[PDB]
């Protein structure tokens, strides 16, 4: 799974979106996938629609 | 053991780099140089 | 392969992203936490201790400027993976699937 994570990081860096693996908020992120969970999102950053 | 850990980390990283360069040199006719055997002995291609 | 790429026609993305509401360059919620902490110290031990503000406030400004949302990650970790009691027994933090709400 770490090998796949490094592969996915390489893939994202190939398309110019610098990714950083989530380390402290692993559980918060994993509970941020279920829809209707804003209180658990690690990094909400506003963007154009 | 941690020397070994650094070992696989570096090998995997460089092997990904090699795959990416190979895929990026499709029109450049690139060829990664690697060990070839002559007469029951190991002859290095990069070392030459 | 090469799925659709860019040719400078890409939709602009402005760097107003995560430009959090900040006073002096520091977000409200963590700075209020520092204000509460320093006020506690001042009321507890001594009153000369509103000099504890500028050092940690400057370190927080340097932390926020580099990595705008460190404090949200900090609070999420503290709330979830720090509270979970049986971290040692399981070898990892785990939550029981069956809802044992202590009822019977």
């Amino acid at each position: 799974v770490r090998d796949n994570l490094a592969h996915a990081s390489a893939a994202m860096l190939d398309v110019a979106v610098l990714p950083k693996p989530v380390d402290l908020a692993l559980e918060a992120g994993y509970w941020a996938q279920l829809p209707a969970n804003w209180q658990w999102r690690p990094r909400p950053a506003p963007i154009t629609s | 053991d941690q020397k070994k850990h650094r070992q696989e980390s570096c090998i995997k990283a460089l092997e990904d780099i090699n795959r990416t360069l190979g895929q990026s040199f499709k029109r450049y006719g690139a060829e990664l140089l690697s060990v070839y055997e002559k007469g029951g002995h190991a002859f290095s291609a990069p070392l030459e | 392969m090469k799925p659709p790429q860019q040719q400078h026609e890409a939709f602009p993305l402005f760097k107003g992203a995560t430009r959090l509401p900040t006073i002096w360059g520091v977000p409200m919620i963590p700075l209020m936490a520092m204000v509460m902490g320093v006020a506690v110290i001042a009321l507890t031990v001594s009153i000369w201790w509103w000099a504890l503000v500028p050092p940690l406030w400057f370190i927080m400004a340097q932390i926020t400027k580099n990595d705008d949302k460190a404090f949200r990650i900090w609070w999420l970790w503290i709330d979830t993976k720090f509270r979970n009691r049986n971290k040692g027994f399981w070898g990892a933090s785990s939550y029981s699937p069956a809802n044992y709400r202590k009822r019977r």
